[PDB]
DNA sequence: CGTCCGATCTTCGGAAGAGATTCAGAG
DNA sequence: CTCTGAATCTCTTCCGACGCGCCGCGGGACG
RNA sequence: UCCGCGGCGCG
């Protein structure tokens, strides 16, 4: 009851089209296994660009990146495995496999301001 | 002869042995190693003889 | 004929994967670390200057970042195909050749 | 005495085996969602696979 | 070769060169909007990869 | 009407060549 | 003692005739 | 029509 430490954000390659799958298989895990609080959020980047006309009208879905979802968790094994036993999603990265590395806070909050910059006043 | 080549005395030890060996990079664990060693030669799901 | 600009470098398979390591033998270090490098998951130092580190010093991701927290003022250590570009780039073919 | 063989019946039986294994990762798949009775057993069962 | 139909007589080059420009331009675009560190290694290995 | 691409098949020689080991020797 | 070092063991890889004819196949899941 | 793979057969 001592380790309080800034809990992390890893990243999660996950196959196409199967995004918005995952992010609610990983909450349907959380919510099953009820380990809530050991696992927090998932972050995955949207913005939408608006055209009235051409093709497809009046929203169009594009994100910054497809191929990899950012997920908050903790540092632990039983964590990795729960990762990793969700289906139709790859796994973690990482400099190894066993351990992968957080990531830079301050892209992160850049990253925070980009999308807010981005994602405002809706329609 | 063999047991004299043996680099493990332990189960566990033998265990995490087996487990990166069919797996490589993979991190050893016990219930990980049970577990796949369990699947492999008694789980009905994978292993069956007729 | 044609091009594409990659935006980023990469190495050539062939000179890579043959049972003779061109590149290995060429850089004279086992062609087992290379792959690594190449396939990002270790670091490969480059020139590091007057540190404890050597110039073909092969290091992992956690003592990459240790050795970044201790020296990073003037260390460099890049990892990629770039690396690898980048450390062919500051050799020279006479000084090896007679030294060998 | 080591050599048998086998005919159409038992490749059905591997082909269909091997059909009902992946429609029933689907179909535990989509059972993990269960809720209580508003749901009518054919939704969850695919015939595409088979 | 234009097969009669929706579809044509495609090797195997012309999709390997669609998938390879593909991941050289999202890079492209991920590099370009200053993506973070993280993301644009495993990109250029998968790029590497490909 | 377009867009974009995760689980384990499983048992050859026959060399050729490269990589890893070893233990042995003058001492 | 010890480093070397020639020899030994082990791991990876490219290989397997040449013509012709016939037929069958040639995605597929999803926003 | 033109491409590739698999199977079979002939020499």
């Amino acid at each position: 009851m001592s380790e309080a430490p800034k809990k992390r954000w890893y990243v999660v390659q996950a196959f196409s089209g199967f995004e918005g799958r995952v992010a609610t298989s990983l909450r349907e895990h959380i919510k099953l296994h009820n380990m809530e609080d050991l696992f927090g959020e998932v972050m995955v980047p949207t913005e939408e660009v608006v055209e009235i006309r051409g093709g497809q009208r009046r929203k169009s879905e594009r994100k910054f990146f497809p191929g990899y979802v950012l997920v908050q968790m903790v540092m632990n094994d039983a964590s990795w495995h729960l990762v990793r036993s969700v289906p139709r999603v790859m796994g973690f990265i990482g400099g190894t496999s066993d351990r992968p590395a957080p990531i830079s806070d301050k892209e992160v909050d850049a990253i925070m301001n980009r999308l807010q910059q981005v994602g405002d006043k809706p329609r | 002869e063999t047991l004299r080549v043996d680099p493990t005395n332990d189960r566990l030890s033998a265990l995490v042995e087996i487990y990166r060996m069919m797996r490589p990079g993979e991190p050893p664990t016990r219930e990980a190693a049970e577990s796949l060693f369990e699947n492999l030669f008694f789980s009905e799901d994978r292993y069956d003889l007729s | 004929m044609g091009h594409i600009e990659l935006a980023s470098p990469t190495a050539h398979i062939w000179f890579l994967k043959s049972l003779p390591s061109r590149i290995g033998l060429l850089l004279d270090m086992p062609l087992r670390d290379i792959e690594r490098v190449l396939y990002f998951e270790s670091y490969v130092v480059i020139e590091g200057g007057m540190t404890n580190l050597e110039r073909q010093q092969i290091l992992t991701e956690e003592q990459y970042l240790d050795a970044l927290e201790e020296f990073g003022d003037e260390f460099d250590a890049k990892m990629g195909a770039e690396a690898i570009q980048a450390l062919l780039k500051s050799m020279d073919l006479e000084q090896e050749c007679e030294q060998l | 005495g080591n050599r048998r063989i086998r005919s159409v019946g038992e490749m059905a039986e591997n082909q269909f085996r091997v059909g009902l294994v992946r429609v029933e990762r689907a179909v535990k798949e989509r059972l993990s969602l269960g809720d209580l009775d508003t749901l009518m057993p054919q939704d969850m069962i695919n015939a595409k696979p088979i | 070769v234009p097969l009669d139909g929706g579809r044509f007589a495609t090797s195997d080059l012309n999709d390997l060169y669609r998938r390879v420009i593909n991941r050289n331009n999202r890079l492209k675009r991920l590099l370009d909007l200053a993506a973070p560190d993280i993301i644009v290694r495993n990109e250029k290995r998968m790029l590497q990869e490909a």
